[PDB]
């Protein structure tokens, strides 16, 4: 099945400024893809999905792009609790998935 | 408010069974697309079982033949069961209402599964 | 009297599978040869005949099916098989004589800015009764409390448009599937090719 890999793996950045995410599929598959948010202790959370979309309650900081094979979350200002670790999902056999790895975000 | 409660995790010895509670309060569990989603200590989470709102049942390939889904309408409630179990498979097991078509997907706590020796 | 086989296969914008048509066949000399020489199929599974004899046998009534599913789902298209295409859209008997013959038509379909004319449908209370259609846009009732019309919270509308476009992958593009299905029974036989 389709294997996904972001980087980089130990994404650091200030408070209150721009954070750049990249994932990358071993295939392409239908424009299927998800952005989670993962703090630590607690269960995955929805924050992007179909790649462009943007989940309810979710800030509208957060946003996704990118077509293909190259996916992108950027975030325009992180704010003392976006510091978790980010995973891009794949449903492009859904309900099959398969994760990242992570992109555990440091001050 | 979806809430979704694990039950049922602990210490098993290699090669024994388990069997995961799934309490499910805000839907129906017999009328929706039910994951056990696996994640290991170190790594992202990682399909492990799958049950649609028909009755067809999908396993992951690591675990075929191993683990059987079941689901009770009358309790809203999600079972897994493990069967010969591996020091593989120590893990955090979360219960997933997936739907990620539609932009809604809720994950239970999950629970801590430990198998050693 | 030939046998309209060209005008199901080289027919434009095949219906979506959750509204799939049937095509019953008969008082024809059916050839099954226009079939063979149609572009390189992607998958040819014929269960219940030997489709290197289907020129010789006579049935008493043959159907055809006209779909767009994914790449990875041309693999439901089976007896005994379960998955999200059979289970709520198309549901293929266990006794099963017939052909499942696929294309892989993708500069047909997938427009550029994305093709929402093909429906499937992934929510039913129930799994489909082998050869049923279920042309319903009843708002699912995904939760406890009754949806009454509007699509609200745990209140879906069944139907989910594929959305291809020509970048997918091989195993998303638009692909074009017919099945023939053959009932020969105590009717006289009325179908088949010239060699009898």
């Amino acid at each position: 099945e389709i294997v996904m890999t972001q980087s980089p793996a130990t994404l650091a950045v200030s408070p209150g400024e721009r954070a750049t995410l990249s994932c990358r599929a071993s295939e392409s598959f239908n424009s299927n893809l998800a952005w989670y948010q993962q703090k630590p202790g607690q269960a995955p959370r929805l924050l992007i999905y179909g790649a462009s979309t943007r989940a309810s309650d979710v800030p509208a900081r957060f946003s996704g792009s990118g077509s293909g094979t190259e996916f992108t979350l950027t975030i325009s200002s992180v704010q003392s609790e976006d510091f978790a670790v980010y995973y891009c999902q794949q449903y492009g056999d859904w309900p099959l998935w398969t994760f990242g790895q992570g992109t555990k975000v440091e001050i | 408010e979806v809430q979704l409660v694990e039950s049922g995790g602990g210490l098993v010895q290699p090669g024994g069974s388990l069997r995961l509670s799934c309490a499910v309060s805000g839907f129906t569990v017999s009328r929706n697309y039910m994951t056990w989603a696996r994640q290991a200590p170190g790594k992202g989470p990682e399909w492990v079982s799958v049950i649609y709102p028909g009755g067809s049942t999908f396993y992951a390939d690591s675990v075929k033949g191993r683990f059987t889904i079941s689901r009770d309408s009358s309790k809203n409630i999600l079972y897994l069961q493990m069967n010969s179990l591996r020091v593989d498979d120590t893990a955090v097991y979360y219960c997933a209402r997936d739907l990620t078509i539609r932009g809604e997907a809720s994950w239970g706590q999950g629970t801590l599964v430990t198998v050693s020796s | 009297n030939l046998c309209p086989f060209h005008e199901v296969f080289n027919a434009t914008t095949f219906a979506s599978v959750y509204a799939w048509n049937r095509k019953r066949i008969s008082n024809c000399v059916a050839d099954y040869s226009v079939i063979y020489n149609f572009a390189p199929f992607f998958a040819f599974k014929c269960y219940g005949v030997s489709p290197t004899k289907l020129n010789d046998l006579c049935f008493t009534n043959v159907y055809a099916d006209s779909f767009v599913i994914r790449g990875n789902e041309v693999s439901q298209i089976a007896p005994g098989q379960t998955g999200n295409i059979a289970d709520y859209n198309y549901k293929l008997p266990d006794d099963f004589t017939g052909c499942v013959i696929a294309w892989n038509s993708n500069k047909l379909d997938s427009k550029p800015s994305g093709n929402y004319n093909y429906l499937y449908r992934l929510f039913r209370k129930s799994k489909l009764k082998p050869f049923e259609r279920d042309i319903s846009t009843e708002i699912y009732q995904a939760g406890n409390k009754p949806c009454n019309g509007v699509a609200g919270p745990n209140c879906y509308s069944p139907l989910q448009s594929y959305g291809f476009r020509p970048t997918y992958g091989v195993g998303h593009q638009p692909y074009r599937v017919v099945v023939l299905s053959f009932e020969l029974l105590h009717a006289p036989a009325t179908v088949c090719g010239p060699k009898k």
